[PDB]
């Protein structure tokens, strides 16, 4: 089925790879070459996750195997394997799922580019999705490579990856003092504030008080000038929201990338360059 | 800023994230800066005991005259090499105790013998010599006194925290955990043993004092928290490393050193050895470890000096 | 290549807009508006005017008192030395009262200033809430902003007031300071047995991540259709245009379903609001109901188990 | 006394009940445009089966327009509009191919709905988007070049015409369109700022969307001093068709 | 010494904003002084005068 | 030593903004000075003078 | 020895902005120097000179 | 140089003056701060005498 206004946009072409071969929809989904390619990566990765849950860390007969949703964990190899492929039951399964995940993500983004070409719209969304992919690849590719072992990746488990985050963080004693981490968090918080402000404002002028007509661009600008003496503007709030969300992802990737590869001591002690300036 | 790649070590199970990272070039230079002085040649272990040859030997009674001389040579290089034998001895009278350095040194011998014989749960067979702390200086470089912190006006009580302090590795956590925990014996545990509320009165500020002590410990050993903990459950011994057990005994060892060996010497120590509160320079993890997981990278010096053990 | 509509290349100017006229009872606005060229590169160049009645005047007075009490105490903690105040600024703080005072008003020299800053900041925020409410009322707009603001105020109140009162001690509230409030954040997780295992912490993270996901998606979606006037969301909502059609089809073809130009702002509203609702609930339950979140997760069967490769003898057992 | 049920567990379950209720609320709101779906199931059923999925559509809300502009309802019954294209294959899920010259087909990225034939208005009730000829209180911000008199080039660098005016938003001051006096036919056509790059030192506006000769067929304004919503969509959509249609290479694929 | 044309201040400063700012300033000042004095030896609520009511029970 | 045309400053500086700024600055300065004095040995509230009022 | 045409500085720099800036700068500097002096041995408030007024009551 | 005066045909005299004033005030603050952080400190050096000692 199609949205009642959709048929007049379902045009042939705009593919990057594949042309007419895969140029079709399946229900709502556009497929194309990267839909097929992404589907294979995705279905394989998910089924290898279920297979990893089925055999557990030490075989399906041990007390450690579990289908409990919180406890399932597929883990990377020991650091001793370095940049080599571990045996499937010793972290190699995690490594293959990682390659599947990256391919699924990147194929998803290129499918999005083909959709933009069909619709004649800007490429902001696949560009923005690339920042999330970049952060994932810093976590499983750039940072592990710089330290010399794929085993620095995080495990694929709903709660087990929180244990990874905790223990990597406290390797630096007090990870809160990571300067790129402070900046990234500031962007995450500011983004959430900005999103609630934006959502609120659009809903409050299109759903005004009873008896009122729909409000105007002049109301939107007046409302925040009245509260903070400034209005960024209806176009610019979307510029701002995109800037804050991408900055949050970017400084995230930076903050984990420097943790190990470019800094090994506690994070509070980094700030000693400031304390030690010959000014005070 | 540092450059990749770092040195790495896996501590816990794969994916749990218990890993250590270090700078390779700083490690190599630290190893050079933590060299142990080569042991003296073995001495003649025969003849009369020092207990029956000398006039006022109260601790090293059972050494032969040769081993006793060798011990005196060794402590001179370890403690007062620039000054020599008479840093601890009245000129022309070796038996005299009329110099404060000799009285202090006598108790220092008992400290080391107690550590090497009675505290192996901490120092194992590696043990300690005078060198471990003094490093060739009469005053150990990494002794400590109670820290008063920055000045406040008279109408505002100091908080003991919120200040950039090397002692807690530049966090704004309570910056003197040494006095309450490595001298006095305040409770370090705050984590509950039951899921539900009802039986744990420990406080968030106690958590911060404990966190401050743990920053100091980590910095003193040059390690991260996962050297001893799985940080998903800091309290859970079953998920901790064997280094945590060792560290537990080391805290009690340090308390014993400060309470029973350093503090009772306060009256004979000069005013130059005391902090603004009148307390003597004394011992923390840093004093021996000096930012290394084992003092001197674990060099076994004490085993070659029989006088550094009890009986 | 194409124009990405990130920066305005050519700004235009018009006489400053004084704002939509307000009903009788509102005070006249104040300030002579100015224009910033550099703000005009990314957004609106006009700064001002501003509204300021009794609610906001009282809010700002309470808030400046609170802020000045904090800064004063920071400077006093380095003995008035302005150079050391700049050196240690991120470390300095205004500290909650000692535990011995419980919830009683503590002495000026040891916690009274914290209690006054918390009181006056709280009144300042509550009055700011009334301000956001009144400013929507005077324009004839609905109260979506004040409802979301109330959800954030709920979380703030739980952190510094509700939980400390429930737990019987101002010493359990949050210090005013940069690095000190980060110490407090980490110490709270330590004290309560690892906040990762608090299920409302997990939800708050899902919604904080989701807020950045959704603003990246929506921000980028709207700029990609700004070539069709899609940033003018009021008239795209009343009079669906090819901006709104292409936006919805981009997402339907990508992930199988889509929303509307109006209803994406409802998804965004709830995602952001649920971030602080779940955050308040999570802290509200810590110490009062659950003393150790990890053991609560063990009890309910959630905590992963690992092969034992390190373990330690308990010297309290030995 | 010990119990498995505890207040944290109670509260998290209460949250799930609320959250799933919220999702169903939101999915209903999501269906106020575009539903019921155009399917081949409704065709063969003679219209008997309306495809709406789950949850079902909400009851209509009303938008009351200012200045006595009327009432908009959502959801609403919208009339089918013929598609100027033929399916590339008869199989379901296949794309369609525009009839005639693609630029002019009103199909694909050239497509757009028929918005209302009246102008967006300022709060005071004047036409919102107007040329600087009409809104004489507007000026170019000092520091920025005046686009008037710049030469407009198409995707292949050929001269399409000159900028004859600038169309501004009177509600929120900004350029929304450039007015281009087209060399080929001397008509004045709108050019959205969204499709315009400034080459400031050369005083050139570059338009990647279409060729210079394509400017001859940019849709025209009924009234030279204002623009209706309807005309805004027809203008912007015509440029966007060029993104896919203006050259052969733009069809893809790369490989 | 006051001034006979002091009344002309209301030709200079807006009477409504002056009134609003005085009300606001005095509310904050009143709350601030009570809290400052309650944080000192002068506290009249926790002074056990005339008696301690927590000791009666 | 003063100047005879000093009144002309009000041809230069707006009387309204000057008056407002003066009273805002003086009120803040007075808050600040009382805070400084209260934080020192000169504190007159917690000095137990003429007596301490906190009974046991 | 300053120049005779130095008054022409008020043809270049705005007398209003200059007067406001000097006033603002001088106030901040005054606050800063008092604080710097109070942070040192020169402190005249907590020096208990002439007497300690807290000692009277404690 | 004889033609150095032409620099005022290139650089706005007003902005150069303001920038010179702003930079010199900041530099002056910076250098006093730096010098006070060291052994040369003349305020906290108990010279000619310690006034806190006087009060004891
Ligand atoms: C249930 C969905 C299925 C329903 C159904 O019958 O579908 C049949 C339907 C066909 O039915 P039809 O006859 O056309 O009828 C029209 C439909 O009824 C049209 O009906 P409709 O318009 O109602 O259909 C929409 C439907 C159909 O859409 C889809 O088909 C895809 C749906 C994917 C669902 C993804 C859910 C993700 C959830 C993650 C788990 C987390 C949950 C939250 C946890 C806490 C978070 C805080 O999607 C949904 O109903 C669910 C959408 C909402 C889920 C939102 C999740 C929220 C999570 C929280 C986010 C933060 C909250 C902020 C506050 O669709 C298909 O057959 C799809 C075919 C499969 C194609 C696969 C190949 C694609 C190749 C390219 C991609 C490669 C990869
Ligand atoms: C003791 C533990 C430490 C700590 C240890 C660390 C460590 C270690 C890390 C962080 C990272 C982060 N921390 Mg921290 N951190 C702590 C406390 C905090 C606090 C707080 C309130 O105290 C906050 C706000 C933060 C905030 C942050 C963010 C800046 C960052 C996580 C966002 C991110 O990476 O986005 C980027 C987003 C992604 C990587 C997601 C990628 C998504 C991909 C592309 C798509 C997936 C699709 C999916 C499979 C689809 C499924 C389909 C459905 C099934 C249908 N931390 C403490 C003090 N922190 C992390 C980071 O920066 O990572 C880069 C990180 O590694
Ligand atoms: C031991 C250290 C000394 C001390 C050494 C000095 C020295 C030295 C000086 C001051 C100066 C000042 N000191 Mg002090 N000062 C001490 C303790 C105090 C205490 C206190 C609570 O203890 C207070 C509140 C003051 C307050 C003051 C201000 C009155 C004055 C700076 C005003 C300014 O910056 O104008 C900036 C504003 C402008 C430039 C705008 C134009 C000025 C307007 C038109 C006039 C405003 C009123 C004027 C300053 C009145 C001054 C009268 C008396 C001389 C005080 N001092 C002690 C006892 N103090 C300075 C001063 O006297 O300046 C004359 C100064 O040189
Ligand atoms: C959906 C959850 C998120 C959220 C929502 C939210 N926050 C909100 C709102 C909403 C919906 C508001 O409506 C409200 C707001 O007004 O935002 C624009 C607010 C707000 N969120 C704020 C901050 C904030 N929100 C945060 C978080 C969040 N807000 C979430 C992540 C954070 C974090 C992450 O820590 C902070 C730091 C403020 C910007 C604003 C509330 C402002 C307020 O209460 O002000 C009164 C308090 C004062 C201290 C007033 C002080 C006055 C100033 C110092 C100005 C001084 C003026 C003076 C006259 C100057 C004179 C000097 C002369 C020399 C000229
Ligand atoms: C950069 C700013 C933020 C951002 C933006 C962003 N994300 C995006 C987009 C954009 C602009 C999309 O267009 C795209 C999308 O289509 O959204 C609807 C996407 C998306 N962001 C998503 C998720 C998401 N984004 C997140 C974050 C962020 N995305 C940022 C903070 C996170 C966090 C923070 O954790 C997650 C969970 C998806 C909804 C969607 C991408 C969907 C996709 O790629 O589908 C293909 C893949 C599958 C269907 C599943 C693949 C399965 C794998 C093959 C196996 C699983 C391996 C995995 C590594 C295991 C992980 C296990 C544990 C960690 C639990
Ligand atoms: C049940 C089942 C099949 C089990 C079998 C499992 C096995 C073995 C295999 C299945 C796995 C395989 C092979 C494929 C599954 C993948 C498929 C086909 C679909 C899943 C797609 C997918 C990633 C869905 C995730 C959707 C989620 C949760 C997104 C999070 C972001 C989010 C909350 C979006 C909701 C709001 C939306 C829709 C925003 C988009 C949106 C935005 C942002 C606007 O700005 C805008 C402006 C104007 C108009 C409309 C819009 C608009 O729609
Ligand atoms: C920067 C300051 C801009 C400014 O100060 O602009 C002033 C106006 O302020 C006004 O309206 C009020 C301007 C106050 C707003 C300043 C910016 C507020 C912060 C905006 C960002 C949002 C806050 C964060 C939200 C998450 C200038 O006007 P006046 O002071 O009246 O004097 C001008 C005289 O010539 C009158 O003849
Ligand atoms: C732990 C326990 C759970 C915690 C959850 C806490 C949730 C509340 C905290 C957040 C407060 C929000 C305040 C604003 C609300 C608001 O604004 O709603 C009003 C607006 C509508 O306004 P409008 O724009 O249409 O017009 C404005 C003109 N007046 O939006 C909504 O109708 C959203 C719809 C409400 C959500 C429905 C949820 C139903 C759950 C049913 C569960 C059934 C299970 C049964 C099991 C037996
Ligand atoms: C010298 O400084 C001057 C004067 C120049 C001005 C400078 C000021 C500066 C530099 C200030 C800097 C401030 C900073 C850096 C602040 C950082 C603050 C942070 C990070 C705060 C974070 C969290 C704090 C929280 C959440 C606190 C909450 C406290 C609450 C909610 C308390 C409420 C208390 C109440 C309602 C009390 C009621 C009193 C009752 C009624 C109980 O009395 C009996
Ligand atoms: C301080 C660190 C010392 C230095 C340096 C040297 N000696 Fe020592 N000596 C020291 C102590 C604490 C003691 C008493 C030991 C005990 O068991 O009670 C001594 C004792 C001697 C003696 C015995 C004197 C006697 O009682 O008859 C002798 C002969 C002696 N020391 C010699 C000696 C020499 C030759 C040294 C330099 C190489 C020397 N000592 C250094 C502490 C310290
Ligand atoms: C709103 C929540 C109401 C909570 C009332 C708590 C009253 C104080 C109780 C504190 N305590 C620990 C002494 O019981
Ligand atoms: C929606 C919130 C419902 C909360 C119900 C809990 C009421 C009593 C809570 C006190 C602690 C209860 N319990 C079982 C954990 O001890
Ligand atoms: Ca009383
Ligand atoms: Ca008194
Ligand atoms: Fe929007
Ligand atoms: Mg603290």
């Amino acid at each position: 089925a199609m949205l009642s206004f959709e048929k007049k946009y379902r045009v042939r072409g705009g593919t990057l790879i594949g042309g007419d071969l895969f140029d079709f929809w399946v229900g709502p989904f556009y497929v194309g070459f990267f839909g097929v390619v992404g589907f294979c990566f995705t279905l394989l990765g998910v089924l290898l996750i279920v297979w990893g849950a089925t055999i557990g860390p030490t075989g399906p007969t041990s007390d450690l195997q579990t289908y409990n949703l919180w406890r399932i964990s597929i883990a990377p190899p020991d650091l001793s394997y370095g940049l080599r492929m571990a045996p499937l039951t010793e972290g190699g399964l995690w490594q293959i799922i990682t390659i599947c995940a990256a391919g699924a993500f990147i194929s998803w983004a290129l499918r999005e580019v083909e959709i933009c070409r069909k619709l004649g719209i800007g490429f902001h969304v696949p560009f923005a999705f690339s920042f999330a992919i970049g952060a994932y690849l810093v976590l499983v590719f750039v940072r592990p490579l710089l330290m010399g072992a794929w085993g620095h990746g995080f495990p694929y488990g709903i709660l087990s990856h929180l244990d990874w985050v905790s223990n990597v963080g406290y390797q630096f004693l007090h990870f809160h003092y990571n300067p790129a981490h402070m900046l990234a968090i500031s962007f995450f918080f500011t983004n959430c504030l900005a999103l609630s402000m934006h959502g609120s404002l659009i809903l409050s002028v299109t759903n005004p008080q009873k008896g009122e007509p729909v409000k105007t661009s002049e109301h939107e600008n007046t409302f925040f000038r009245d509260i903070v003496g400034y209005s960024i503007g209806a176009l610019a709030i979307h510029r701002l929201g995109l800037f804050l969300a991408l900055s949050a992802a970017f400084w995230s990737a930076v903050c984990i990338l420097i943790s190990g590869p470019f800094w090994t001591r506690g994070w509070p002690e980094w700030w000693n360059w400031w304390l030690e300036l010959p000014l005070w | 800023c540092e450059g990749p790649p770092p040195g790495t070590e896996q501590i816990g199970y794969r994916g749990v994230g218990m890993e250590n990272y270090y700078n390779k070039r700083q490690r190599a230079l630290s190893i050079q800066a933590n060299q142990p002085v080569e042991s003296l040649p073995a001495a003649d272990s025969t003849g009369p005991k020092a207990s029956e040859v000398y006039q006022n030997v109260q601790v090293l009674k059972d050494l032969s005259v040769g081993e006793f001389t060798r011990t005196m040579v060794a402590v001179t290089t370890w403690v007062s090499p620039k000054e020599g034998c008479n840093y601890c001895h009245v000129p022309g009278n070796w038996a005299s105790d009329d110099i404060y350095t000799k009285v202090v040194s006598r108790r220092m011998f008992e400290l080391v013998r107690a550590a090497n014989s009675d505290w192996k749960a901490h120092v194992a067979e590696t043990g300690v010599t005078c060198y471990t702390c003094h490093r060739g200086n009469p005053v150990p470089k990494y002794a400590w006194v109670t820290d008063p912190g920055p000045k406040y006006p008279s109408g505002l009580k100091p908080t003991g925290q919120n200040y950039g302090s090397k002692t807690v590795a530049y966090a704004s956590l309570p910056f003197d955990p040494l006095t309450p925990f490595l001298d006095q014996a305040n409770e370090i545990r705050i984590t509950g043993n039951a899921a539900l509320a009802g039986s744990n009165p420990a406080s968030l500020k106690q958590a911060e004092w404990t966190f401050g002590l743990m920053m100091n410990i980590s910095d003193s050993l040059g390690v991260g928290c996962t050297f001893c903990h799985n940080t998903r459950a800091f309290n859970d011994w079953t998920q901790s490393t064997p280094k945590r057990t060792t560290a537990w005994y080391a805290i009690r060892h340090v308390r014993d050193i400060n309470q029973n060996y350093i503090w009772p010497l306060n009256d004979v120590l000069p005013a130059s050895r005391k902090g603004p509160y009148g307390d003597p320079l004394r011992v923390s993890c840093m004093t021996c470890h000096q930012a290394v997981n084992k003092p001197l990278y674990g060099a076994q010096m004490a085993k070659d000096y029989p006088g550094l053990y009890k009986t | 290549p194409e124009y990405q509509n990130i920066f305005t290349a050519v700004q235009v100017r018009a006489p400053a807009y004084p704002g939509v006229p307000l009903p009788k009872g509102n005070l006249p606005r104040i300030g002579r508006p100015i224009f910033s060229y550099w703000l005009g590169k990314i957004g609106d160049a006009q700064i001002g005017p501003i509204y300021l009645g009794l609610t906001g005047t009282l809010s700002i007075f309470f808030g400046l008192v609170a802020i000045s009490i904090i800064g004063f105490n920071m400077l006093a903690s380095v003995h008035w030395d302005v150079f050391q105040f700049l050196k240690h600024f991120f470390w300095l703080g205004l500290e909650p009262p000692p535990p011995q005072y419980g919830l009683r008003i503590p002495p000026l020299s040891e916690g009274g200033w914290w209690l006054m800053a918390g009181l006056f900041l709280t009144l300042s925020i509550l009055l700011w809430w009334v301000r956001t409410y009144k400013r929507a009322e005077a324009l004839g707009m609905s109260q979506h902003l004040s409802w979301a603001f109330a959800a954030a105020i709920f979380f703030y109140l739980v952190l510094g007031f509700i939980r400390p009162v429930m737990m019987g001690s101002w010493a359990k509230a949050v210090p005013f300071g940069i690095f000190p409030h980060l110490d407090w954040t980490a110490a709270f997780s330590i004290r309560y047995g690892n906040l990762y295992y608090n299920p409302f912490h997990m939800l708050s993270i899902a919604f904080l991540y989701g807020s950045a996901l959704l603003f990246a998606m929506h921000g980028a979606t709207i700029l990609s259709v700004s070539r069709f006037g899609g940033d003018r969301e009021i008239d795209q909502i009343t009079h669906r245009g090819t901006a709104a059609e292409r936006a919805a089809l981009f997402w339907r073809w990508t992930m199988g379903f889509n929303v509307t130009m109006e209803s994406i702002h409802r998804w965004a509203w709830w995602c952001a609001v649920l971030t602080v609702i779940t955050a308040g609930i999570g802290i509200l339950l810590s110490g009062t109901v659950v003393d150790n979140w990890y053991l609560w997760a063990v009890k309910h069967g959630m905590a992963p188990a690992y092969p034992e490769v390190v373990t330690a003898v308990n010297p309290y057992e030995t | 006394i010990t119990h498995y049920i505890d207040a944290a567990q109670i509260t998290i379950w209460a949250f799930w009940l609320f959250f799933f209720g919220l999702i169903i609320y939101l999915r209903r709101e999501d269906k106020r445009e575009g539903y019921p779906l155009d399917s081949d199931r409704t065709e063969r059923s003679g219209g008997r089966v309306k495809v709406v999925g789950f949850p079902d559509l909400p009851d209509p809300k009303t938008f009351v327009l200012p200045h006595n502009g009327g009432t908009v309802v959502a959801p609403r019954v919208e009339a089918p509009v013929a598609v100027n294209a033929t399916p590339f294959s008869p199989a379901p899920g296949s794309p369609l191919v525009p009839n005639g010259d693609p630029m002019l087909s009103g199909f694909g990225p050239a497509a757009s709905p028929d918005r209302p034939k009246h102008c967006d208005l300022t709060f005071e009730g004047l036409p919102k988007i107007v040329p600087m000829r009409v809104a004489k209180e507007f000026s170019i911000a000092e520091g920025d070049p005046d686009p008037r008199g710049m030469t407009v080039v198409g995707l292949d660098g050929e001269v399409a015409g000159t900028v004859s005016d600038v169309w501004v938003d009177r509600s929120e001051p900004q350029i929304r369109y450039l007015e281009v006096e087209v060399a080929a036919n001397k008509k004045k056509v709108l050019l959205p700022i969204g499709f315009s790059r400034f080459d400031k030192k050369a005083r050139k506006v570059k338009v990647d969307a279409i060729k210079a000769a394509h400017f001859a067929n940019v849709p025209t304004l009924s009234n030279p001093d204002q623009v209706t919503l309807y005309e805004e969509d027809k203008v912007c959509a015509y440029y966007a068709g060029g993104k896919l249609y203006a050259t052969a290479e733009r069809a893809g694929p790369l490989l | 010494t006051m001034n006979a044309n002091l009344y002309k201040i209301w030709l200079i400063l807006d009477p409504r904003r002056v009134l609003v700012s005085i009300v606001a300033f005095q509310i904050v000042l009143g709350l601030l002084i009570h809290m400052i004095v309650l944080s000192t030896d002068l506290n009249w609520l926790d002074d056990n005068i005339p008696v301690s009511y927590q000791a009666l029970g």
